[PDB]
């Protein structure tokens, strides 16, 4: 019937088919191919943080453990939940 | 150093006597009459010639390739000390049979060989061979002495202005070995003094007494904090291990000599107690060695990471401050630690009540950050009617005390101060159950332990340590058991960790002072070194002096402990101290901070990258110390251990190897363009782990540098794993997915291990509750197995990247599991380095699986 795109880097270093985003290994060299997990080593993660200012963490700090957000979304499978402290 | 106030051999009366005799005819003989083949042993009776003492030789052939030699008065008017507690468990022994005997001569096989005893008469002498090759020989230069107990400086002697009361006279103990065919010694911790052991003849022998040395000074055989009478003989041809079981002052003397080493141990008190440990292999001396006082404890993951301390953090703002500092400068760290300062008036297990006043919630956020802490507790006991350790120690008669009963009172960090006696068994039961969260007020699970001045070190004491006439439990003077006074605070210490968690959690305790025996109980580090180049260069003989004998996690205080190092040489030890066992940064109460980000970006830079390096090589670290744990194979290695015939490694101590794949040669020189690497082996290959240049041994290879380089190079035929996702401290990173780094030997082959548990238990070893996986390389194909089918663990842990060096670009790549079904792997090769980069495998660490290249 149709068909579906791929999805390049943002620093054109290559471009993969869209199940290669955030499936937990990092492709792209900027890191632009995971914004979701930890597997990139210079990767972000974005927190909404609605109530309050939003932020950027490392993709270190996702689902390590530790709340880095107010809204707790970096810490979503992890073991450790996060209460919502953005007041 | 102020040298004057320890003792030279000169100044050491029982020294003094011994040393004096000197080579010759023995006047000790065996009285082959009195020979008797027990059970276990063989019993015979040995006379002095003129005095007409008489003495009782136990002679013992041991399971394992052991002989035990034991020697005792035949009749003391007062038992001497035999030491406890050190050994794991009674040897097992091995028969003895008579197999030949004539007038002088008595010849003793063990079992039935190839080792046989031959025990001389006239002069008494014992001869150890394998065949016919001779092994070893004992007293063949007759230096045997043994000065029996008499009617209670030979007496009463004074050093400084302290008086050794000395009830029991002279009761010293001395014996000689001959080691034909050695040439290199190593051994006898703990001295700033070089891997291979230097002739005594000269000079001083090589000291064996814990004591305080403040600013101790390089390339001395001045005893320093640790203490074990452990020596190691290597030549191209045998190792041997000699393990002198003394917990007195001992002197060990060294001559060479068709190339021949004689070594001779001197001791205050006790019996003559040594194991002859014959090898053939050094790794035969090693598992020899554990058999009788036990392997490294399996550190919990966390204590391998990176330790932050100074004397002295503030308060727990400071902490709390320290704890951000780290992450808002992206720099892992597990541990802070709290020098003396954070006590009240250093009173052991309490707070300060201003800038400590709520531990609980200091260790609650750090807890949060997923970090722990290490609080100092010390032995000595602030004499003081309100504190209340004081008081029941008081109460329950649990001190050491002097001749005229009263407890013995010393001078230390809280002024006047008494010492609880650890070899009493009832007192370390009450120490370690002070660890109790009831009983330490403000402790939590994360707050772990640091045991200092434990020699134990006295101000006022002669040589600043306990007076030899003190009295501990059963009677026993302080002379007889001081070398292992540190390892029973070291012990009680970490069954306390134990107890108070209901026999669960593994404990992390670091101690100062330490004896054989030391390893079962935790780290050790090499005490107050010097912000100096020297200082660092000389981290890499202490440690690997220590990891001979058994005591792998060790370390030296990154920075140097005195003065300020300068950014350049701060760096350089942070490089240095990340591929060494036992990780802090430490300093003096008046130096400069030196966190590691307060230095310029070019300097922060270098600093975080061996930090990153450090936690990627944690799964590395672990599994060297699981074996470590199971087999006694140490984790930090002189190169002559794993290339045993190449005779200019044998005092190689600018370079070591991390388990038999990782070579390891830092920068430890100010302003640097190069390094001198010697990558050894014939038909080896090595792989700098940084360019992938693959070097061929044997050769000196010249390797530029700059400030960012640590020369690591992996060896062929090796599979080392890592963590490539560095994350705060390890409690994050232990779920996370392992890459496997595959360097190929010339034969396309490699091997490795990795050991998983949860961190930080002992679940592993109680409910088998652990993973032992098996990597191997063969043909084209890289296969997982089970290395231990008894080990089984609930782990999100899979293979996320496989590295390979030294490889050509495949056709396809294809992926077999058990449960799945047959995949293809994408891949990435570099023709200039042959660096093949496997995406992606997916698989459970958990699961066998194999990796085919096509
Ligand atoms: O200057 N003197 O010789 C001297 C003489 C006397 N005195 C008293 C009566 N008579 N003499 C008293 C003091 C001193 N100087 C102090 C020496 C500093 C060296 C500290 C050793 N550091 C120990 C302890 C920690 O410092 C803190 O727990 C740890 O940080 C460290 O790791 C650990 O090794
Ligand atoms: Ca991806
Ligand atoms: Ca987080």
């Amino acid at each position: 019937y149709e068909e579906s795109k791929p999805f390049t880097c943002l620093d054109g270093t290559a471009t993969i088919p869209f199940d290669q985003v955030n499936d937990d290994y990092c492709d792209c060299k900027d890191g632009s191919d995971e914004p979701g997990t930890a597997a990139c080593p210079n990767g972000s993660f974005h927190c909404t943080n609605t109530g309050y200012k939003p932020l950027y963490i490392l993709s270190s700090r996702v689902n390590d453990g530790v709340c880095d957000c107010c809204d707790g979304t970096d810490e979503y499978n992890s073991g450790t939940v996060c209460e919502n402290t953005c007041r | 150093v102020d040298r004057s106030n320890f003792k030279t051999c000169d100044e050491s009366s029982f020294c003094k006597r011994q040393r004096s005799i000197r080579p010759g005819l023995s006047p000790y003989r065996a009285l082959l009459d009195t020979l008797q083949l027990g059970p276990d042993a063989l019993t015979v009776h040995l006379i002095h010639e003129v005095t007409k003492v008489l003495l009782v030789l136990e002679l013992q052939g041991l399971q394992k390739d052991m002989t035990r030699i034991r020697i005792d008065e035949l009749e003391p008017r007062r038992p001497r000390y035999r030491v406890p507690d050190v050994l794991v468990a009674d040897p097992p022994t091995a028969r003895l049979s008579v197999s030949g005997r004539d007038d002088n001569s008595v010849e003793l096989t063990v079992a039935e060989g190839p080792y046989k005893i031959i025990l001389t008469a006239q002069p008494f002498r014992l001869d150890l061979l394998e065949d016919r090759s001779l092994l070893l020989s004992v007293n063949a230069r007759g230096l045997m002495a043994f000065e029996h107990q008499r009617a209670p400086g030979a007496w009463e002697e004074t050093f400084k202005t302290h008086s050794d009361s000395k009830p029991y006279g002279p009761t010293s103990v001395g014996l000689d070995f001959s080691l034909p065919g050695m040439e290199h010694v190593y051994g006898i911790p703990e001295h700033a003094d070089s891997l291979r052991l230097k002739v005594t003849e000269g000079g001083e022998p090589y000291r064996l007494y814990n004591l305080d040395v403040f600013q101790y000074e390089l390339n001395n055989p001045m005893a320093l904090y640790g203490s074990v009478p452990v020596l190691l003989a290597h030549s191209f041809h045998r190792d041997l291990g000699i393990f002198w079981l003394n917990a007195a002052e001992t002197w060990v003397d060294i001559s060479s000599n068709t190339p021949q080493t004689d070594i001779r141990w001197m001791s205050e008190s006790g019996i003559i107690d040594v194991f002859l440990m014959l090898g053939p292999s050094v790794f035969d001396v090693f598992r020899q060695y554990a058999s009788l006082t036990g392997t490294q404890a399996l550190p919990p993951l966390f204590s391998l990471g990176y330790h932050q301390s100074r004397w002295n953090y503030r308060d727990e703002a400071d902490v709390l401050e320290v704890d951000q500092g780290f992450d808002d400068h992206n720099m892992p760290c597990d541990v802070i630690w709290l020098d003396i300062e954070h006590a009240d008036g250093k009173r052991y297990f309490t707070w300060d009540p201003t800038r400590f006043p709520q531990p609980l919630n200091m260790l609650e956020h750090l807890a949060s950050k997923r970090r722990k802490l290490v609080a100092i507790v010390d032995p000595h006991i602030k004499v003081d009617s309100g504190y209340r350790v004081h008081e029941e120690l008081r109460n329950h008669g649990l001190y050491v005390k002097t001749r005229d009963g009263s407890d013995y009172e010393g001078w230390c960090w809280p002024g006047s101060a008494s010492y609880p006696d650890f070899t009493n068994p009832r007192m370390r039961a009450w120490w370690s159950n002070m660890f109790s969260f009831d009983n330490y007020e403000g402790s939590a699970p994360n707050l772990y332990v640091w045991n200092d001045m434990n020699e134990p070190s006295v101000f006022n004491g002669p040589e600043v340590t306990m007076l030899k006439d003190a009295v501990h439990y059963g009677g026993w003077e302080h002379r007889d058991i001081h070398n292992i006074y540190g390892l029973y605070v070291h012990m009680a210490t970490a069954d306390g960790l134990i107890q108070r968690s209901g026999g669960i959690e593994r404990p992390f305790v670091l101690s100062r002072a330490f004896f054989s025996g030391s390893q079962r109980f935790g780290a050790v580090w090499t005490g107050d070194n010097t912000a100096e180049w020297d200082h660092l260069k000389i981290s890499i003989p202490m440690c690997l002096s220590l990891a001979l004998v058994g005591l792998s996690f060790c370390g030296a205080d990154v920075g140097g402990f005195f003065k300020n190092p300068e950014p350049e040489l701060l760096v350089r030890w942070y490089q240095m101290g990340a591929y060494q066992p036992f990780f802090r940064a430490h300093a003096h109460l008046d130096t400069g901070r030196r966190e590691p980000w307060l230095l310029a970006s070019q300097y922060q830079d270098a600093i975080r990258d061996a930090l990153f390096q450090r936690y990627s090589l944690l799964p590395f670290w672990y599994t060297l110390f699981y074996q470590a744990h199971k087999e006694g194979f140490p984790v930090m290695r002189p190169l002559w251990v794993q290339y045993p015939e190449d005779m200019s490694t044998f005092s190689i101590e600018d370079q070591f190897m991390l388990g038999d794949a990782l070579l390891i040669h830092p920068v430890s020189d100010a302003g640097a363009h190069g390094v001198q690497v010697y990558l050894p082996g014939q038909e080896e290959v090595w792989y700098d782990i940084q360019s992938y240049q693959k070097h061929h041994g044997p050769q000196t290879l010249y390797l530029p540098v700059t400030l960012s380089s640590i020369p690591v190079f992996q060896r062929g035929g090796t599979i080392v794993p890592r963590w490539m996702r560095v994350r705060r401290s390890s409690d994050c990173m232990k779920d996370d997915p392992i890459t496997l780094f595959v360097a190929l030997s010339p034969q396309g082959t490699a091997q490795g291990e990795l050991f998983l548990d949860d961190g930080h238990t002992f679940n592993y070893q109680t409910r088998h509750e652990f993973l032992l996986r098996r990597f191997s390389f063969s043909g084209s194909t890289l296969v997982s197995s089970s290395a231990d089918p008894k080990g089984h663990l609930e782990t999100p842990i899979w293979i996320e990247r496989v590295v390979i060096m030294g490889a050509g670009k495949p056709a396809a790549v294809v992926l077999q599991t058990k449960g799945s079904p047959e995949s293809r792997l994408s891949f990435q090769h570099d023709p200039e380095t042959s660096v093949l980069i496997l995406r992606k495998p997916g698989v459970s660490v958990a699961s066998d699986w194999s990796i085919h290249l096509r």
